[PDB]
RNA sequence: UGCGAAUACCGGAGAAUGUUAUCACGGGAGACACACGGCGGGUGCUAACGUCCGUCGUGAAGAGGGAAACAACCCAGACCGC
RNA sequence: GCUGCGGCAGCGACGCUUAUGCGUUGUUGGGUAGGGGAGCGUUCUGUAAGCCUGCGAAGGUGUGCUGUGAGGCAUGCUGGA
């Protein structure tokens, strides 16, 4: 899980398909922008591809 | 049915030709200047004002690093002391205290030196 | 006594100095309402008691004068690639003056 | 107001006297180059005209670290083509510390004009104290 | 090829998110010389800032920071002013 | 790049007000070919023997204010309708 409250990692346009997984998906725009999603399993899927990539901190 | 360009013809050239500085040779006398040079001016200008915000900062720290270190702790350690505070954080710029209120500044280096855990 | 504060840039180096700043909000015209700044004060910093903080007791602020909040400045500022030219543009503010009483 | 202390056109000049008879050689240049600019200096906004005033002594007592005593490219080619290039190792040149070695600061300064203002204007010599052809007055 | 991944692709539900991003029909197009870098390959000598496909990213049509100086590499994408 | 402060414009909302509109807010605003949308200015026609003018028109040159820009105006001087 661990997805409740996540701020973007730090990267402009460079990925290929993960951008849908995040910016176009999760709802993150520009770095540092944090989003707070629910705390259920279904969401972990998105952060996984971007594991060390994104930043979920607490 | 009259373009009679003459009518704005003049006003346009005159407009850009209005480069007081004169710059040098053709750079005022000839229309050639305008979009060649008057245009460069606009370009060189576009970046310098915004790129300048830092060129001074580079100076601000250049002097703080040159003032604060003379009395213990380098600029690297300075802002770190300063860093620890509840309200104590007044940024640089005014940081030039080293020029007018030396006593303040050196009384401010302790606010950091003695501050560094 | 010296002065010090931020609000749209740390512009508060000079003592009283009456220097430009930012803008009220709803409107500018002059007069006043008596707006104390905040204890960003360098303790005012100015006397036998120049203090590292600025924090030298609760409440310490100067009242805003509101000298003249108008004017602009105009700067062309125009970019252009090799096929275009946004060359045509302009954005300014009025920076209200403010004299500021004593610390 | 606009913060930046002006340029009083090289306002003050604090005189000094290094020793050079030390053992730091090349290391010394930096605190010798930083000085003629705005090192110990706080105010007097550099970038613009400025400087200080120190002076070297014998300096002939240097060894560098590694076998640099034996290296250092050093050539002062001239506008002469015809295949010139005057290479001389450090020790070969250390025989008469001239515009070089002690002058290792030149390559360390802003270069060109203004930086050029400080340049050799610190004096060098190679004998320490004896007949200081240089200004005897106030120094540290 | 008597075995067989990753994986891409196909369809089914589900929560959330993205100023229907999707599809259809209709007006106007331009566009079919692309170059480089990474990965998978034909070629060529696992030669070429070589050449021909695939795929992803950048340039083209992106300024800024970075690798001295280097369109394509790295970072980061420029509404204006401080 | 992000943040802070001010300002501009498009859209969704919010506060209301409510043709409407404005303040708050979220967000969008690199750009060749090219598509779409708004405008400035010039010569000529209507509105015009109305209005401006020899107590000085057009034009030339300076200046000041003004608009996002194309440009706008006010006026010194020249100028002679």
């Amino acid at each position: 899980a661990k997805t409740i409250k996540i701020t973007q990692t730090r990267s402009a346009i460079g990925r290929l398909p993960k951008h849908k997984a995040t910016l176009l998906g999760l709802g993150l725009r520009r770095i540092g922008h944090t989003v707070e999603r629910e705390d259920t399993p279904a969401i972990r899927g998105m952060i996984n591809a971007v594991s060390f990539m994104v930043k979920v901190e607490e | 049915a009259r373009v009679k360009r003459g009518v704005i013809a003049r006003a346009r050239h005159k407009k850009i030709l209005k480069q007081a500085k004169g710059y040098y040779g053709a750079r005022s006398r000839v229309y050639r200047v305008a979009f060649q040079a008057v245009i460069k001016a606009g370009q060189y200008a576009y970046r310098d004002r915004r790129q300048r915000k830092r060129q001074f900062r580079q100076l601000w720290i250049a002097r703080i690093n040159a003032a604060a270190r003379q009395n213990g702790i380098s600029y690297s350690k300075f802002i770190n002391g300063l860093k620890k505070a509840s309200v104590e954080i007044d940024r640089k710029i005014l940081a030039d205290i080293a020029v007018f209120d030396k006593v303040a500044f050196t009384a401010l280096v302790e606010k950091a030196k003695a501050a560094l855990a | 006594m010296y002065a010090v504060f931020q609000s749209g840039g740390k512009q508060h180096r000079v003592s009283e100095g009456q220097t430009v700043r930012l803008e009220k909000l709803d409107i500018a015209t002059g007069e006043t309402v008596e707006f104390a700044e905040v204890l960003m004060i360098a303790n005012g910093e100015e006397v036998k008691i120049g203090v590292p903080f600025v924090d030298g007791g609760v409440i310490k602020a100067e009242v805003v004068a509101h000298g003249r909040g108008e004017k602009v400045k105009i700067v062309k500022f125009r970019r252009r690639k090799h096929y275009r030219k946004q060359q045509g543009h302009r954005q300014w503010f009025t920076d209200v003056k403010i004299t500021g009483i004593s610390a | 107001m606009k913060t930046f202390t002006a340029k009083p056109e090289t306002v003050k000049r604090d005189w000094y006297v290094v020793d050079a008879t030390g053992k730091t050689l090349g290391r010394l240049a930096t605190e010798l180059a930083r000085r003629l600019r705005g090192k110990h200096k706080a105010e007097y906004t550099p970038h613009v005209d400025t400087g200080d005033y120190i002076i070297v002594l014998n300096a002939d007592k240097v060894a560098v670290t590694g076998n640099k005593r034996t290296d250092k490219v050093y050539y002062h080619h001239t506008g002469h083509i015809g295949g010139i290039k005057q290479a001389t190792f450090e020790e070969m040149i250390a025989r008469r510390p001239e515009r070089v070695i002690e002058i290792a600061v030149k390559g360390m300064l802003p270069k060109g004009p203004l930086g050029r203002a400080m340049f050799r204007k610190l004096k060098v010599y190679a004998g320490n104290e004896h007949n200081h052809a240089a200004q005897q007055p106030q120094v540290l």
